[PDB]
RNA sequence: UUGUCUAGCGAGACUGCUAAUGCAAAUUGGAGGAAGGAAGGGAUGACGUCAAAUCAUCAUGCCCCUUAUGUCUAGGGCUGCAAACGUGCUACAAUGGCCAAUACAAACAGUCGCCAGCUUGUAAAAGUGAGCAAAUCUGUAAAGUUGGUCUCAGUUCGGAUUGAGGGCUGCAAUUCGUCCUCAUGAAGUCGGAAUCACUAGUAAUCGCGAAUCAGCUAUGUCGCGGUGAAUACGUUCUCG
RNA sequence: GGUACACGAAAAACCUUACCUAGACUUGACAUCCUUGGCAAAGUUAUGGAAACAUAAUGCCGAGUGACAGGU
């Protein structure tokens, strides 16, 4: 081993994508790794900004868009270096940002 | 007055045009403000390549812009001598360090795209061609390759003074209202010797029906 | 200088109404005096008043304050001073709108006619 | 124009058990706390067993029968100078206008306290003086007077 | 024996656990009184009044944990909570329970607050 | 206030203040900081200060201490109402 | 006077308070968000043509 | 005194069934049910009108300037002042003033920042110094309850104005910032013709968060939750 | 006018800033093309100045040339 408790903290600004990444990982650990808690919804950080549509003054209309963020967690009991290796080679999408222990 | 069809839809039915980040606002301004150079390089510098779009993908230093054209030579140039050069002032634009490794890719019935079809019109009518069988011949070559209901509007200099003459056209099924609609839009500025005009293209592409998320 | 300090009420505020005694140190006053909050201003013995009449006078004197703020107008005002300037015409000195606003000081109002709108 | 409005439910108060008493802890109310008026109004309750000891339920619906209006007043003109028109009014909205009255003349007297002031309101409107059975009676003596308008009207 | 259930009134949640005990019920909600809690008001009356067209506090224990929203939504929550108790304890109560409407989790929720108006309804002032 | 050397100046204006002071102590000297407050050391001299368009004289003198060089320089005029 | 506006908003300031935010692409010194360095109705126009990564329709 | 909860999927509600009346859409009633007859809300706004607004986002033909209407720099002015209007805030007091104990959110945000706890400081704050890239750590909810004082009056309401002493950012606070403490306490005891908003978790009202930004009497704006109403009989008039 | 008046502006002590006064500058603060190259670019410290700045020195950048650049 020499190394347990991998938490791997997966972070998008999409979900689907997110979910994608996640069952393909949940997948592919399902192998030689064991012991491996499911998926960890996480409260979905969000915020919305607020813009007048017009040119000129016209305050009265404003619309808004939002950068919705989604968050999942994993946690890796152990890591089993061998499944490190076939870890070195998942290749995840640039919309999903890892961040591990 | 009414909102852009593209983004009602966009993020929800249509996936992203660039899909990267960084460190939190510290320099995603700077990523942003650099490949929209590079879109607005592609779209203005080769009108004869008619790129429908770009795709933008950064992670941490790298780059690779997806391009799909309907004329790929051109881009690629004789014995790739312009792949290089173009490839070049992306890089000066980008930066030294940062890899670029472009892709060039034909894209399948292109005349379905508002983007190219739009240019088309935009260079048609800078050429002082009567706007009225130029907006008829386009229609009927993109009506024929097999898509549904269009819709073309221009405004501007039509010729002359007194702009409040504006034609606009409509060819069968395009279902704004309908957010499960596929539907596309482009505009371009045809800088014609009198002034600025503005076409806008609306294609209906079918329906989309149990698309579930975007693609 | 005991001032028409009347009665039916309790001395913390009877304090206040000589001419430069709020309530905050009127309580500093209540408490380094010795005198209890709660009881009205009848029924107070003599020995409280002196006690109360000496601390005042280790203070800044009440009447004398009106003396002291006329005295730094006038230091103000005889060097030439925009902010002495701006008080002389009774109007706000600490940045007020004077545009519209700012009336407290510049009186009750004194209309005049506009424009011969047409 | 419009169609009829339904209207939302109110609940009996189950421990002095009458819904009257929960319209007078709502006409009550200002700023939307139920704390505040409700303590006022159960002092006012405690108030009525001490002095002049009876049964609050019973001076309250004697309030409430002295204070009630018979006939409402409608506003329908022809031309200048207007004309007024007496109609019939349904029991639910001549008790809520008797609580308003009540509510709106309570707090307009002496005895600067909410508590007695109410407390003497209520006292009032069940033995009938001036505070209140006052404006119901100038109310009903406006009408009758122009019935002929209210005979031929729509 | 005990028995679930759940409310959820005004972004505030509510679990439940009733038992029949020796007493009339012992109320204790959060390990403290209802008394000392929520002020005496008619919200403290509102939660056995599901009772009182019941086995009114005949022997029905309270175990009431509450969190979220302010009290009024908490008093909601609970209520919700107990009368759905009470029909997973017997369903001879949907009857009776459901004819006074104290179920079905009335849902009046602040709204959303809508950009031009002051508070989601309020517009600013009219000026000519 | 500044809470900390609080009387405060440009820190450049005190070079020529301090050499004229001990150089027969000229008076007419073109100053444009308005920025600066005056050291005790500051009273006997006059200076020019600029409130927008021209160079305006001011006596400093030991009655006042502490207040602003610039507040002495009225920038704004008066009223000057018409009738209409 | 916009141009000389952008050379100078680039230039290092004599004074950390000196400089100030700006966007990128026009020099419209108002309403620029700093999360994005882009103008209020830039932001919008690159929005609805979408290279912002994360960009919806607020339903909140 | 645990399945709350969060976020993914699925179910659920589709006039589904029954009653009536109608050709039929459909209408109403009932049962079931969380919700029943467009469930609450948002996003979404046709052809066009007003030569509506924007050449000062941007692009933009034409005209004009060019050792200047262009470039940099210091100061000022965008904050004035006889006056009037518009939108807000505090109120004009015992449903309240003040003091002590006192518990109850949600959402959002934060490693040049949030700032825990501690020390000094009547205080603005200053210092120490963790934890926190964050459902962890931090950003004390206020209303509310209990107790007490106040006892109806230009006041123990009200806070302007003004004077002084402190604090913070910032090179720097006089035009031209803001906070705290001390000092005084304008006027106002509900307001003329006339008007505005609102059909429920709404009004009112209590607070809380964010943005631009080092600083901002933003009382503004954009958002979150707490408490928490009346009435719609009816369309004769009024507005469109 | 409704559809303007806590509006443009989601923040003017300097900048912002577009105005005025004053100081200074002129293929220019900024861009390309023509010709010619390869080491300084910024920032730092004296110096007069209020500061642009002229200085003297440390550590992609230059020099001559018109279309012109530029105009809130
Ligand atoms: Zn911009």
């Amino acid at each position: 081993v020499k190394y347990p408790e991998l938490k791997i903290k997966l972070e998008s600004y999409d979900s689907t994508l997110l979910d994608l990444t996640t069952k393909k990982i949940v997948e592919v650990v399902k192998g030689v790794d064991v012991k491996i808690k499911g998926p960890l919804p996480l409260p979905t950080k969000k915020e919305v900004i607020t813009i007048i549509r017009s040119p000129h003054v016209d305050k009265a209309s404003r619309e808004q868009f939002e950068k919705n963020r989604h968050k999942r967690l994993m946690i890796l009991v152990d890591v089993n270096q061998g499944a490190i290796d076939s870890l070195k080679r998942i290749k995840i999408p640039v919309g999903v940002t890892l961040r591990f222990s | 007055q009414k909102v852009n069809s593209n983004g009602l839809r966009f993020g929800i039915n249509k996936n992203w045009i660039s899909r990267w980040t960084a460190n939190s606002h510290a320099q995603t301004a700077k990523w942003l403000i650099e490949d929209e150079k590079i879109r607005n390089l592609f779209f203005v510098n080769y009108r004869n390549a008619q790129v429908s779009n770009v795709e933008i993908e950064r992670t941490q230093a790298t780059v690779d812009v997806f391009v799909y054209a309907a004329q790929p030579a051109f881009l690629i140039g004789s014995e790739n001598k312009n792949i290089q050069k173009i490839t070049k002032q992306i890089k000066q634009i980008i930066g030294r360090t940062t890899n670029l490794d472009l892709t060039i890719n034909e894209i399948g019935s292109p005349m379905l795209s508002a983007r190219i079809i739009a240019r088309d019109l935009a260079n048609a009518i800078e050429a002082r061609v009567p706007l009225r069988t130029a907006m008829r011949q386009s229609l009927i070559k993109v009506l024929k390759a097999g898509a549904n209901g269009i819709k073309v509007l221009v405004s501007g200099r039509l010729n002359g003074a007194e702009i409040a003459r504006d034609k606009m056209y409509i060819e069968g099924n395009m279902p704004l209202s309908t957010l499960r609609a596929d539907i596309d839009y482009a505009l371009e500025k045809a800088q014609t010797t009198y002034g600025v005009i503005g076409v806008k293209v609306w294609i209906n592409r079918g329906m989309i029906y149990t698309k579930g998320l975007n693609r | 200088l005991g001032i028409d300090i009347p009665n039916q009420k309790r001395i913390e505020i009877a304090l206040t109404y000589i001419f430069g005694i709020g309530l905050s140190r009127s309580q500093a006053i209540l408490k380094q005096a010795n005198i209890n909050p709660d009881k009205r201003v009848k029924d107070l013995t003599e020995e409280e008043f002196v006690a109360i009449r000496n601390v005042a006078s280790a203070y800044k004197i009440e009447g004398d304050l009106r003396r002291e703020i006329a005295l730094n107008i006038k230091h103000l005002s005889e060097i030439g001073a925009w902010r002495g300037l701006r008080h002389r015409k009774n109007l706000p000195v600490r940045g007020q709108r004077t545009r519209t606003n700012a009336r407290t000081r510049k009186g009750p109002r004194k209309t005049v006619a506009n424009k011969k709108i047409e | 124009r419009k169609n009829r409005a339904p209207k939302r439910t109110v609940l009996p108060d189950p421990v002095f058990n009458n819904t009257l008493v929960t319209r007078i802890i709502n006409v009550i109310m200002e700023d939307g706390k139920k704390g505040l008026a409700q303590r006022i109004l159960y002092g006012a309750f405690d108030l009525i067993e001490q002095r002049t000891k009876e049964k609050p339920l019973t001076v309250f619906e004697r309030a409430v029968g002295n204070v009630m209006p018979r006939l409402e007043l409608r506003v329908r003109r022809i031309a200048g100078s207007n004309y007024q028109v007496p109609t019939e009014v349904p029991q639910d909205r001549k008790i809520a206008l008797a609580l308003r009255w009540i509510a709106m003349f309570a707090r307009k007297r002496h005895e600067k306290t909410m508590l007695e002031k109410i407390a003497n309101e209520i006292i009032d409107a069940s033995n009938n003086t001036g505070a209140a059975i006052k404006k119901k009676d100038d109310t009903h003596k406006m009408a009758e007077a122009n019935k002929a308008f209210a005979h031929m009207r729509w | 024996q005990s028995y679930y259930g759940l409310g959820r009134r005004k972004s505030s949640s509510a679990k439940v656990y009733l038992t029949p005990t020796q007493d009339k019920g012992k109320i204790t909600v959060n390990r403290r009184d209802p008394s000392e809690y929520f002020p005496n008001k008619l919200v403290i009356q509102d939660m056995e009044q599901p009772l009182d067209l019941t086995d009114l506090k005949k022997n029905f224990d309270i175990n009431v944990v509450v969190k979220g929203g302010g009290f009024t939504g908490q008093a909601g929550a609970i209520r919700l909570g107990i009368v759905r108790a009470l029909l997973q304890f017997n369903p001879e109560l949907k009857k009776i329970l459901k004819s006074k409407k104290l179920t079905t989790r009335d849902k009046r929720v602040k709204e959303r607050k809508k950009f031009g108006l002051y508070g989601a309804r309020r517009a600013p002032q009219f000026t000519k | 206030r500044s809470a900390k050397k609080g009387a405060f100046v440009d820190a450049h204006l005190l070079k020529k203040v301090i050499d004229m002071n001990k150089q027969e102590k000229k008076r007419p000297i073109k100053t444009w900081s308005r920025r600066s407050t005056i050291f005790p050391e500051f009273v006997g001299n006059t200076f020019a200060v600029h409130n927008g368009k021209t160079f305006i004289n001011v006596y400093v003198t030991d009655d006042m201490v502490g207040h602003k060089l610039g507040e002495f320089s009225p920038t704004r005029n008066f009223k000057q109402h018409t009738a209409n | 006077a916009k141009k000389s506006l952008k050379v100078k908003q680039t230039r290092i300031p004599k004074f950390a308070v000196r400089a100030y935010t700006r966007c990128q692409r026009c020099g419209r010194a108002r309403a620029v968000l700093s999360h994005f360095g882009v103008c209020r109705l830039c932001f919008r126009e690159l929005a609805y043509a979408g290279a912002i990564p994360g960009v919806k329709k607020a339903s909140w």
